[PDB]
């Protein structure tokens, strides 16, 4: 009875884990996208500043 | 000095004059262009040679006609100081914009004033308790200090300052200066009304407070020298009256920001993020004109609008350098609903020491820091897997920390409208006790909601009873 | 009174100048003047503007020689004449700088009367050559056990204190200065490090608190404080490390050993940035001018352990760089990291964790290694490095919280106690002779057993116990500085005896 | 010819512009000498800007210069001295002995700039250098006349790694060597001087089978740039004229990149990506292309590279990464594991590693190592969360071998009889192949992990097992 409950719980729990992890993928994805854009902008600005001179 | 000139250029609010006589005003002299808009006050900032200065214009420059006659007022703008300032709202020029007519002038002093010397310095050691629990616990203030706030401006930042005014300045008494650089005009009107109501300004009587207000509608250039003007008023109190003052500055980001705007027009190669190259010097000079000399001790409160709430931005970064204590308030902690929203792992004071506030206070604080840092450490694990999948020992820590987090909220009486909860100020002696008990888990046996949005430990106990019903 | 003598001196300055070079100010603004003329003009020369402003000259252009003012331009005005001093920038250097706060131009800003100067020197002085250098062999003990053990400091070494803004940033350095009280008070001149604390970009109030702290620990009687507060000019700030360096060189030259703390170079970079961009020099990488590496490197390379023919002189340096957001890939931090011979990374998370002093031991290196570590302390701390390294690995696994095997938990238990052992109270360094026992106990695993909570109690008590009984032993650790078989046995027995308290 | 007198017009930085006399043209990449109270300041002509106003880069400090002052023209590139007399002295960038062993008795001088050998001249034979360092030998053998590249962190025993190579390979080698240090610390310099006097590769009264060109970071960025070029020309003389084999060493070549980036900015060129010089590719190319094994000689360069913040994606390491024949990465992690060498085993690639070239047996053994370690790394994450108990039985044995192999890589260095005080080891190439084969076959799966740590050959693995067993 116990062994079945353990493995069943492990299935339930790891499933809920997958959901929580997915949400974190999305949250860090937004961060990634923002960060990527920001890097382009910041680098570009440096180039402009040099060119302007 | 009567030096005629013509307006060679009007490139933004950075007019350039070309004097026709070979007598040329020096840098930081002031000029008045008289127009049907009255005088416009400009300040020489570069000499570009050939009897052509280039001047920052501290008033709006719309309508100017090139070649327009200028006359040089000579020397830095001289504000009027005294105790007669107390009970006035003054414009950058020094005009009485609270319309109590001409300010009875004693000494009128130049806006630019060199910062007092190394010898003149006098180091503080005072405890100034605000009765704000988070302040008291984490980073006690001191009289004469430079206090600092960071985050979104007037998103609760303004409210925090207002709470400080409500607590500290009645107890302090004596002279106090409120200087608001680029603030929202309506908020300023609220402050003016409120101050009059709380009698600090009593216009029928005398006012032990003076006010300088620079609206955010004011042209960028005007905003740049709002700060310098306020500092002069403060200096008169600090030096000449020699009585301890107070000073409020909100936002000193506006000071930096204003400089960055004019910088481009002035003709400077832009530094990183776009900030003025003279950012370090200007901030430095300003922040050393706010200090506690042996002549007087001026407690200052400085409010930093962090742009995009990125502390790594060079203007906030260099601000962090000149403050004596900071209590960075974070948007995340705001989302958690904790008002005051001070980040508890991003606060510091040089007054938090086991000598300054004694070992018992320091020990209490040490444990709070450790507990909260653990809680922050386990945030990843908590999200990825349940809290039940953390170690039992850790689960006690987590439960305690969740309680500490909730406990840290202290309803504020100035925010009484917004919170809808009557504010409470808790003694410094009481605060240490309250946290000590919680850290020993004495009152850890009652819900997190019990700790949520309520004051001292005794209040929590009572609030458990309230919930229990 | 005093006034009559001062006026007499003033009357006593007369005698016409022949002003062999003149030039007329024209473009002046932003504190950076540019004068037309000065056909004769040395580079890096000091030029006295006629208004009592002195400014060094950093750009020579075939039009207008760009003289950076050391003053504010509110005293300068267009078309002034400037008279070339005819001396490239120089500072008084002498023994009298001991116990004095001085500004960049060597004026006592603590006003303890005129500096007793045995010479003047020049700001730029070429670094000690390969030939006049002998290998480091002289310990420097900071009295922070973790520092001494993990990243040992010697003489002539450059080790970079790097980490997040003012996380008692100054205090980490200040502790080193304070522990040098033990030797300094001592009359052993071969262990005398005269200490020069250089403060760039800090407000007068910060500096004043520091000098007061130094006076409180009565350490100012061996300290020289070179200061360039944030009010003071960006040119003066730029010049400030280089004039500190020369002040150090007088000690170094005398053969006397010394240590120079350059706190914080990060503000020098801001200063040089301002200076360069208003000298209209092409903007460098990350807006810091591209020759900042050269600027910092030439400064840093002037601390060295001079050869025995050069009388075993040694200026030691400790640069301090604030990392903005802990960004270790930023151009200014990257540049400094290369130049230096060590990293003493300070980590904010570990500070909050209550590991104060906070050192991320993985991001901390001493590339000049244990050649300057005390021989005794090397023996005791031999596997301390291994244990800590194992602790780090083990701790990572432990986060996942999988049921750890006993071997992993041997490490885990040992590691936890070690971390608590490292911790020390700020503004209270400890004597190395009494740090060797504590490390022996830990490394010989006696403390591994002892419960984590009472490690702090145990440490205090252990010292008291050794003071009581094994004070003969402590004397020997100081005296012989290498633990012999007899000392190892004595120490082993002492520790064993104190296991149950 | 008749010394072209120039008057300085602008002292800016390293850039010092001179206004040479009208009707008498100087030339690109010439060498100007300006008599100064301290030596002759050398300015390398780097642009002509017209009206006989050149813009030249300084190779010595520019402090105290007076705008306008006679500038003699010595013409053509900075000409160093070359000879077999150059062996046995430390020679600075401007070609003057800085160890004061008196003026080098020049046979010939040659210019710093020289043209890379033509495609026709270049013919490179594949030959296999032996390192003795076990990890290097098995997992990325070095090749004679190669362009070995020590990509790695900052001074992470970077100097030490090179030092081990000099200790083993240089002493062994019949060729000359040239140790060239570009922008390195004088502590490191003094140690190298002392150490190579100690190892006797420099015998001051005796002979010296090495020459030194110590360029240090306390030199102007401009001077830092042309340290590389100088050293190379000494090597060219060895390669060509002396006709001997060489074993060049340059250190650290990021300093070469960095230096060029700085004076690019000063030259007024619009900064390129991540602030590097827009001429970075061709400049790197000139250095690397100049170094080659011609018919005339063979030069085995070992060039240190500092990977800023260990990001090899940074353009400066990445540009160098292509240009060097036999890459080796020294990684922070491996150093931290306490494994010294710090070589990253799965990130070490060498041109000669081809099965035929290194022999089928060597290849097969090394292929098995690579798979085993890569498996261990892939499984490492699984061990991290799941634990080792959830892995396959085969996998568990593979993990056990991998941990053993991981510490089997460890070898104590001869030059870390100071650093660790553990006697160094030189393990024969064949012997390493054999010894690794045994491990892989699992004929030492009865040996504990720490009995592989800092051993040598097979004999040592067994011996340290017996010692530990007691």
């Amino acid at each position: 009875q116990g062994y079945a409950a353990e493995i069943s719980a492990r299935r339930n729990a790891m499933d809920n884990a997958s959901k929580n992890a997915g949400d974190m993928i999305n949250r860090y994805s937004i961060l990634y996208n923002r960060t990527r854009q920001a890097v382009i902008t910041n680098e570009l600005v440096d180039i402009i500043t040099g060119a302007s001179s | 000095t009567p030096i005629t000139g013509k307006v060679t250029a009007v490139i933004g609010a950075i007019v350039d004059v070309h004097f026709e006589q070979s007598e040329l005003p020096a840098i930081l002299n002031a000029l008045e262009i008289k127009t049907p808009q009255g005088k416009l006050v400009l300040e020489v900032a570069q000499h570009l040679g050939e009897n052509t200065v280039r001047t920052i214009a501290m008033d709006g420059t719309e309508g100017l006609v090139r070649g327009e006659k200028v006359l040089d007022t000579g020397g830095p703008i001289s504000v009027p100081v005294g105790r007669e300032t107390l009970g006035r709202i003054i414009n950058v020029i020094g005009e009485p914009i609270d319309e109590r007519g001409p300010i009875k002038s004693k000494l009128r002093k130049p806006i630019h004033a060199d910062p007092p010397s190394f010898a003149e310095q006098s180091t503080s050691a005072e405890i100034l308790e605000t009765g704000i629990k988070v302040v008291d616990l984490l980073a006690p203030y001191a009289r004469g200090g430079k206090i600092g706030l960071f985050g979104g401006a007037g998103v609760g930042k303004t409210v925090f300052i207002q709470e400080l005014i409500n607590n500290i300045a009645k107890a302090h008494g004596g002279f106090s200066v409120f200087t608001g650089v680029g603030e929202r005009t309506r908020e300023g009107n609220d402050l003016y009304r409120e101050m009059k109501e709380t009698g600090v300004i009593n216009l029928e009587g005398e006012s032990k407070v003076a006010l300088v207000f620079g609206q955010m509608n004011e042209p960028p250039g005007a905003r740049a020298r709002v700060a310098l003007t306020g500092l002069t008023i403060a200096e008169y109190f600090r030096d000449e009256e020699g009585q301890d003052v107070l000073l409020f500055i909100d936002n000193i980001f506006r000071f930096t920001q204003a400089g960055s705007e004019v910088s481009a027009l002035l003709g400077r190669i832009p530094s990183a993020v776009g900030y003025q190259p003279t950012l370090a010097t200007d901030m430095g000079l300003l922040q050393e004109r706010i200090t506690t000399t042996k002549k007087g001790s001026v407690t200052s409160v400085q409010a930093v609008y962090v742009p995009a709430d990125d502390l790594t931005d060079p203007a906030p970064a260099t601000t962090f350098a000149h403050l004596d204590a900071t209590t960075v308030l974070s948007r995340g902690i705001s989302e958690l609903g904790i008002y005051p929203a001070v980040d508890p792992l991003d606060s510091k004071s040089r007054l938090l020491d086991a000598a300054v506030v004694g070992q018992e206070h320091y020990d209490v604080a040490s444990k709070v820091q450790e507990t909260l840092q653990t809680y922050k450490s386990l945030q990843d694990i908590i999200a990825i897997l349940g809290m039940d999948e953390l170690s039992e020992q850790d689960k006690l820590t987590v439960e305690r920390a969740r309680k500490i987090q909730r406990f840290l909220s202290q309803p504020f009486a100035v925010a009484e409208v917004f919170t809808g909860i009557p504010g409470k100020l808790v003694r410094l002696k009481d605060t240490v006790a309250s946290f000590k008990a919680v850290l020993e888990g004495k009152y850890d046996n009652i819900p997190e909601h019990a700790f949520y949005m309520v004051g001292g430990i005794e209040d929590v106990v009572a609030k458990a009873e309230k919930l229990a019903a | 009174e005093v006034s009559s003598i001062l006026e007499e001196r003033i009357k006593g300055v007369s005698d016409e100048a022949n002003l062999n070079e003149t030039g007329r100010v024209l473009a002046v603004g932003d504190g950076i003047a540019r004068v037309f003329g000065l056909n004769n003009i040395q580079a890096e020369e000091l030029v006295e503007f006629s208004s009592g402003v002195k400014g060094m000259a950093l750009n020579l252009e075939p039009g207008q020689v760009g003289i950076v003012l050391f003053g504010s331009d509110r005293l300068v005005k267009e078309g002034e004449l400037v008279k070339r001093t005819g001396n490239i920038v120089d500072v008084p250097v002498g023994p009298g700088l001991l116990g004095r706060v001085v500004d960049a131009l060597g004026n006592p800003i603590d006003g303890k009367g005129p500096i007793d100067a045995a010479g003047r020197s020049r700001a730029q002085v070429k670094a000690p050559g390969i030939l006049p250098r002998r290998s480091v062999h002289e310990p420097v003990q900071t009295g922070l056990k973790a520092v001494d053990a993990l990243v040992p400091i010697g003489r002539g070494q450059r080790e970079l204190i790097i980490g997040d803004r003012q996380t008692g940033k100054t205090a980490v350095a200040l502790d080193t200065i304070l522990n040098q009280k033990r030797w300094n008070n001592g009359s052993d001149e071969s262990k005398k490090l005269y200490c020069v604390y250089v403060a760039v970009g800090q407000k007068r109030s910060t500096v004043a608190q520091l000098v007061q702290t130094l006076e409180q620990h009565d350490a100012m009687k061996y300290s020289i404080i070179v200061a360039a507060t944030a009010s003071e000019a960006a040119p003066l700030q730029y010049l400030a490390p280089f004039t500190a360096a020369s002040i150090g060189e007088w000690f170094r030259d005398n053969g006397k050993h010394a240590l120079i703390v350059y706190d914080d170079l990060s503000k020098q970079a801001v200063a040089y940035r301002q200076l360069s961009l208003l000298l209209r020099r092409p903007p460098g990488r990350e807006a810091y001018p591209g020759d900042v590496f050269y600027l910092h490197s030439r400064l840093l390379e002037r601390a060295a352990k001079l050869s025995e023919k050069e009388g075993s002189g040694s200026l030691t340096a400790l640069p301090v760089i604030e990392t903005q957001g802990g960004d270790v890939s930023a151009y200014i931090p990257t540049n400094v990291i290369s130049i230096t011979d060590g990293q003493i990374f300070l980590e904010a998370e570990l500070f909050y964790k209550g590991i104060r002093p906070a050192i991320n031991v993985g991001l901390s290196v001493s590339r000049v290694g244990s050649a300057a570590q005390v021989k005794a302390l090397k023996q005791v701390a031999g596997s301390l490095k291994l244990f800590l390294a194992q602790y780090r690995e083990v701790a990572a696994f432990a986060q996942f919280g999988s049921d750890l095997d006993a071997s992993t938990k041997q490490t885990l238990v040992r590691g936890e106690r070690l971390t608590q052992l490292l911790k020390q109270n700020q503004y209270s360094p400890l004597a190395t002779e009494e740090q060797v026992p504590l490390i022996y106990a830990g490394v010989n695993g006696h403390l591994d057993g002892i419960e984590l909570s009472r490690i702090g109690e145990f440490e205090s008590s252990f010292l008291s116990y050794l003071k009581s009984n094994h004070n003969e032993l402590l004397t020997e650790i100081r005296e012989k500085g290498e633990l012999s078989k007899e000392l190892l046995a004595s120490l082993k027995s002492a520790t064993e005896s104190f296991v149950a308290t």
